């Protein structure tokens, strides 16, 4: 996370770290959907064009953490992966349309004070809340710029689609939003390495509940001038997800 | 359904330093 | 590397 902040004890209690069993080390995060299920970006689990293709056992789910590297006993929990899907149309090829993946738990995780999971949207909520300077969260370990001791917190808005595609010659599909305040507006920020797979999440303002509407996908650089942020819009591949899970 | 409702945050009725930034955009 | 040692147990 580029020009964010440190996140405050228990405000993002859905983060999950994606942590790779051998070298140790953070891939990429993740979110909580439910007491078994993580959601995250298909390319940290798939990606060819960078040889990677992580197995269900090399890898590791972290919930309930705040410090990028300690071992936070008693607090955090560690979860073993008993499936991953990848959504089955997730282009890699070309612009990572559709990158998502699901993984399910061994075991259930026990809730906490730390460890709770966020709310995904229904149609309504996404057309509510999906517009133009409407701002979201997103929250990460990744890069400070193009290593934090904690877990980053930034809030960006949501950019109207034609200055999307006006930003990049990268084909954008309806599966895809983008984020970013735009070099005018003064105020800065975007995800960057190490925080694909996290969640862009919204605060209903009609029941005050957390919305994951996004999840970190890609972007040319980090934080580059008239660059935005493109996230994976959860709720076009809702329906996957509940046939995944159901 | 008690998702996106966090311990230490909505359910104390406390609010976090800049969860007001996004309201404030919902206009 | 970086990361503080996770128990053996995971
Ligand atoms: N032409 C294409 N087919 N791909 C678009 C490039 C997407 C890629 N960008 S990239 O790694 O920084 C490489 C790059 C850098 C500057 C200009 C062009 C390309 C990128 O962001 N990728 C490619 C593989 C994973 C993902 C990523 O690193 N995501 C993390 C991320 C996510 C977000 Cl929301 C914002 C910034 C960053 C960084
Ligand atoms: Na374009
Ligand atoms: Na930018």
């Amino acid at each position: 996370i580029v020009e964010g902040s440190d996140a405050e004890i228990g405000m993002s209690p859905w983060q999950v770290m994606l942590f790779r069993k051998s070298p140790q080390e953070l891939l990429c995060g993740a979110s909580l959907i439910s007491d078994r299920w993580v959601l995250t970006a298909a390319h940290c689990l798939l990606y060819p064009p960078w040889d990677k293709n992580f197995t269900e056992n090399d890898l590791l789910v972290r919930i309930g953490k705040h410090s990028r590297t300690r071992y936070e006993r008693n607090i955090e929990k560690i979860s073993m992966l008993e499936k991953i899907y990848i959504h089955p149309r997730y282009n890699w090829r070309e612009n990572l349309d559709r990158d998502i993946a699901l993984m399910k738990l061994k075991k259930p995780v026990a809730f906490s004070d730390y460890i709770h999971p966020v709310c995904l949207p229904d149609r309504e909520t996404a057309a509510s809340l999906l517009q133009a300077g409407y701002k979201g969260r997103v929250t990460g370990w990744g890069n400070l710029k193009e290593q934090p001791s904690v877990l980053q917190v930034v809030n960006l808005p949501i950019v109207e689609r034609p200055v999307c595609k006006d930003s990049t010659r990268i084909r954008i599909t309806d599966n895809m939003f983008c984020a970013g305040y735009k070099p005018d507006e003064g105020k800065r920020g975007d995800a960057c390495e190490g925080d694909s797979g996290g969640p862009f999440v919204m605060k209903s303002p009609f029941n005050n509940r957390w919305y994951q509407m996004g999840i970190v996908s890609w972007g040319e650089g980090c934080d580059r001038d008239g660059k935005y942020g493109f996230y994976t819009h959860v709720f076009r591949l809702k329906k996957w997800i509940q046939k995944v899970i159901d | 359904a008690d998702c996106g409702l966090r311990p230490l945050f909505e359910k104390k009725s406390l609010e976090d330093k800049t969860e007001r930034e996004l309201l404030e955009s919902y206009i | 590397g970086d990361f503080e040692e996770i128990p053996e147990e995971y």
